[PDB]
Order: structure tokens, then C-alpha cells, then sequence
């Protein structure tokens, strides 16, 4: 299915699965992102509002752009 | 036919909703607000986070909707 169509437990479990060395499924359930929003949240947002470092919100938005 | 700044708070709330239902939710934070057309233009991510108490999701989401009007 396509991201626009995910629910905020679809963009969890993604979040969650993301391979990496740390865990930010919190941040995303805190923020009520589905996914409509996580198509619209960029390096600004995840950094700036969220106080995720540039490096892993980086890598998640181009995960993102990769996947649609 | 009227057009965004001269939008009332129901109209406003009709234009997020018929626009995007997962927003509806908020519907009533807009009355409590008194969110109109002139108010709907002047928002942001930082005040509806702050003053509003939406979360992020729906502020991106809402913003998204006011830029097209905006």
C-alpha cells in the first residue's frame, strides 16, 4: 500500500523495524505521525521539533522518499 | 463561492475536514479556538503545537491544507 495510506500503527512498526542503534517509535506515537503526515515530515521537523539529531532524521526522511 | 479570508469558523472546519477526514478529530479545538478564515492563515506548526496542543501529525497535515489557500 501506498505511504498516503498508512496508519499511525503502519508508520510505527516501520519506524520501530528501521534498522539502526537506537529505537525512535516513541517519538513517532508521541507525535501522532500516520502517514499522511511522515510523507510531509522532514529534516527541519524532525530535528528542529522533535530534537531528533540531523544524521538519523536524515536517513529517515530519505528512507521515506525511497520506499514511494 | 466565498473565498479563505473572509471564511467563518465553520467554513473553515468544513474546508480541513472535506479536505481531510483524520483531521476531524480536532474539529472542535477550532470552535474552542475560533479558528476563521483570517485566524486559518495566520497558523503554524509552532502555534498550533504550543497554543493549540496538536501534535505534530495533524499540525503538518493542517499546514499543508493552508498553504494551498494561502
Amino acid at each position: 500500500p501506498p505511504i498516503s495510506s498508512w496508519s499511525v500503527d503502519d508508520v510505527s512498526n516501520f519506524i520501530r523495524e528501521l534498522p539502526g542503534c537506537q529505537d525512535y517509535v516513541d517519538d513517532f506515537i508521541q507525535q501522532e505521525i500516520d502517514g499522511q503526515a511522515l510523507l510531509l515530515l522532514k529534516e527541519k521537523h524532525l530535528v528542529n521539533a522533535m530534537g531528533m539529531k540531523l544524521g538519523p532524521a536524515r536517513k529517515i526522511v530519505a528512507k521515506v522518499e525511497s520506499i514511494k | 463561492r466565498s473565498q479563505p479570508i473572509d471564511w467563518t469558523i465553520e467554513e473553515v472546519i468544513q474546508y480541513i475536514e472535506s479536505n481531510d477526514n483524520s483531521l476531524a478529530v480536532h474539529g472542535d479545538l477550532f470552535r474552542k479556538h475560533e479558528i476563521d478564515g483570517k485566524a486559518l492563515l495566520r497558523l503554524n506548526s509552532e502555534r498550533m503545537m504550543k497554543y493549540m496542543g496538536l501534535k505534530l501529525g495533524p499540525a503538518l497535515k493542517i499546514c499543508n491544507l493552508v498553504n494551498k489557500v494561502n
